[PDB]
């Protein structure tokens, strides 16, 4: 309206901006070893699928990029982008050679023989799939053998389960009895890669990185630099991973020597120790509040 | 006591993820990108409402 | 080389066996947690290959060192891996390695032969300060997704046949992320040489359970309550 | 297009027909046609390209 009676009346609310960021982060000057994980001139069966855990290092995505140009590089849980910042408790690497039209199959919620009788991601799945081809690596002139698949099994396979069973597979009523004979087949099939192959059977090296989210305090983070601490104002903090605002203060809390954070009986982050100097510090919310107009008539 | 328990309830119905991956805004926005936020935020609006 | 024979017995547990859920910072609160407990009043055994089902709680109150260290495996073979956790003086030993265990072993005291024969494939060791230290040492085993947890507690005791009254959080000690599959336990011990000797401890097994702790204002634990206990501690816990 | 009725159907005969390429269930799960019970049965079977 353009004329306001005598009152007061409620127009709108207020906030105290922060003033600037800061960053701590643990101090390991370790480099996590990606490096191995790759361009290790020898990649097991799809079958038979290496598993790698990494923890207590600085992880640098750097050397994923400088490796190649990759043919597919995607994330499921994360974006890509923003890898440089976040903090792991544990990670996962499984690497394989795969046909080059098979490379779809490897996602969440997807159907096929590589997908029930091979290698199986769960629903929930929080990392990231890296194919890359290797032609001129795992191509011999006249077919290499080495890499095998498994094409039998009766039931299907459980999300990260590794079968290594080689036993002839019945497909009847009648017993195979220790022979490939009618009717018996063996579960594992060879591939054949040549140079003279088109696109869609030349191998492909996959590996899948798979993170570990809400655990014990978590380790695998360096990447980004760490920058110094104030107090007493209003200010955003990132405490490994931990990203909020407000004010810290020092703290008269009796923690444990096994305690990171804080809460109260609203379930809220209210104290934090520095990765860096062990010491107890208390956070506070900022100043907010409602803003009221008083006037009389507009005559 | 009423009050304080209605208080108390209206708090504490905050830490809910109504079927989401987290219940923490921040957590989402520093992990993800657009396209696919909105689908994570509109439940926990809905829940909040 | 057989030397040990073992005599069962019966007792209760009363209010032990409670331990920090999470490494969450807590004071002056009441918190209700659902996780594995050791059940009130439950009704464990006195020892003077066992099963590990969900979880051990494992007690004992001897000083004659004679208990060191234990081997977790399913098979008690070289054909998978086991753990084998060996405490001495100075440092402790942790190894997943496939290692042949013998029928009975112990410490000679200190060729590992007669513990095992051979050592073999294996991806983690571990050496730190030894988990050992009228005393009632309590200790807590379990695995879960991926990571074997131990937790204990050292308390003085008078002098008892049996677990005192009282409550006594356990602190975590250590989570090894092994990943690999459990199913039976077994006891080490040290004998000089071949000379007798004897030696008791009481174990008990963990089940799901929800629990009401109390915190101080120093956020140390010194209350719980089982819910499934008896209908007062179900309306204790109704009411919080 | 054939229709199944009064009878009782036994799926096993699926199983030991071959190691199919392709066996898709939507409305139901294929561990479960053992006990579900239906009215009419439908089946269309042709050939087509791979
Ligand atoms: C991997 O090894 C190759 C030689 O085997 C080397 O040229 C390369 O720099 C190494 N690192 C990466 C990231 O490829
Ligand atoms: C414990 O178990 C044994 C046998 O399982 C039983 O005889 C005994 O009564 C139970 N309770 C106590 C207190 O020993
Ligand atoms: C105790 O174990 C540690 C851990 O390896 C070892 O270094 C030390 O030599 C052992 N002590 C004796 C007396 O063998
Ligand atoms: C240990 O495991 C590897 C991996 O299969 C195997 O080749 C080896 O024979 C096993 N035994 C020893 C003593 O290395
Ligand atoms: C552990 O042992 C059980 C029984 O011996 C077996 O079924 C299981 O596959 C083994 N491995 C795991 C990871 O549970
Ligand atoms: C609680 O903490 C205060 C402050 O340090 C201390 O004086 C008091 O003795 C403590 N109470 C206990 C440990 O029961």
């Amino acid at each position: 309206s353009f004329t306001v009676e005598k009152g007061i009346y409620q127009t709108s609310n207020f906030r105290v901006q922060p003033t600037e960021s800061i960053v701590r982060f643990p101090n390991i000057t370790n480099l996590c070893p990606f490096h191995e994980v790759f361009n290790a001139t020898t990649f097991a069966s799809v079958y038979a699928w290496n598993r790698k855990r990494i923890s207590n290092c600085v992880a640098d995505y750097s050397v994923i990029y400088n490796f190649a140009p990759f043919f597919a590089f995607k994330c499921y849980g994360v974006s890509p982008t923003k890898l440089n910042d976040l903090c792991f408790t544990n990670v996962y690497a499984d690497s394989f050679v795969i046909r080059g039209n098979e490379v779809s199959q490897i996602a969440p919620g997807q159907t096929g023989n590589i997908a029930d009788y091979n290698y199986k991601l769960p629903d929930d799945f929080t990392g990231c799939v890296i194919a890359w081809n290797s032609n001129k690596l795992d191509s011999k002139p006249s077919g290499n053998y080495n890499y095998l698949y498994r094409l039998f099994r009766k039931s299907k396979l459980k999300p990260f389960e590794r079968d290594i069973s080689t036993e002839i597979y019945q497909a009847g009523n009648k017993p195979c009895n220790g022979v490939a004979g009618s009717n018996c087949y063996s579960p594992l099939q060879s591939y054949g890669f040549r140079p003279t192959y088109g696109v869609g059977h030349q191998p492909y090296r996959v590996v899948v990185l798979s993170f570990e989210l809400l655990h014990a305090p978590a380790t695998v983070c360096g990447p980004k630099k760490s920058t110094n601490l104030v107090k007493n104002k209003c200010v955003n903090f990132n405490f490994n991973g931990l990203t909020g605002t407000g004010v810290l203060t020092e703290s008269n809390k009796k923690f444990l020597p096994f305690q990171q954070f804080g809460r109260d009986i609203a379930d809220t982050t209210d104290a934090v120790r520095d990765p860096q100097t062990l010491e107890i510090l208390d956070i506070t919310p900022c100043s907010f509040g409602g803003v009221s107009v008083i006037t009389p008539g507009t005559n | 006591n009423h009050n304080a328990q209605a208080l108390n309830t209206l708090v504490k119905q905050l830490s809910s993820k109504f079927g989401a991956i987290s219940s923490v805004l921040n957590d989402i926005l520093s992990r993800l990108d657009p396209p696919e936020a909105e689908v994570q935020i509109d439940r926990l609006i809905t829940g909040r409402l | 080389v057989n030397l040990i024979t073992r005599t069962q017995s019966y007792t209760n547990s009363f209010t032990r066996g409670v331990y920090y859920p999470d490494k969450v910072f807590r004071s002056s609160v009441l918190h209700s947690t659902q996780d594995l407990f050791l059940p009130f009043f439950s009704n464990v055994t006195w020892f003077h290959a066992l099963p590990f089902n969900d979880g051990v709680y494992f007690a004992s109150t001897e000083k004659s060192n004679i208990i060191r260290g234990w081997i977790f495996g399913t098979t008690l073979d070289s054909k998978t891996q086991s753990l084998l956790i060996v405490n001495n003086a100075t440092n402790v030993v942790i190894k997943v390695c496939e290692f042949q265990f013998c029928n009975d072993p112990f410490l000679d005291v200190e060729s590992e032969f007669r513990v095992y024969s051979s050592a073999n494939n294996c991806t983690f060791e571990y050496v730190s300060q030894p988990f050992l230290m009228k005393n009632l040492r309590e200790f807590v085993f379990k695995n879960i997704d991926g990571y074997f947890k131990i937790y204990s507690k050292h308390t003085p005791i008078n002098l008892e046949r049996d677990l005192p009254q009282g409550f006594s959080a356990l602190e975590p000690l250590v989570d090894l992320p092994i990943g690999i599959n459990i199913t039976r336990f077994q006891t080490l011990l040290a004998l000089h040489r071949w000379t007798a000797g004897a030696a008791a401890y009481y174990v008990g097994y963990l089940q799901p359970r929800t629990f009401l702790l109390k915190y101080n204002e120093n956020g140390t634990i010194t209350d719980a309550v089982d819910c499934a206990l008896d209908p007062l501690s179900e309306t204790k816990c109704t009411l919080k």
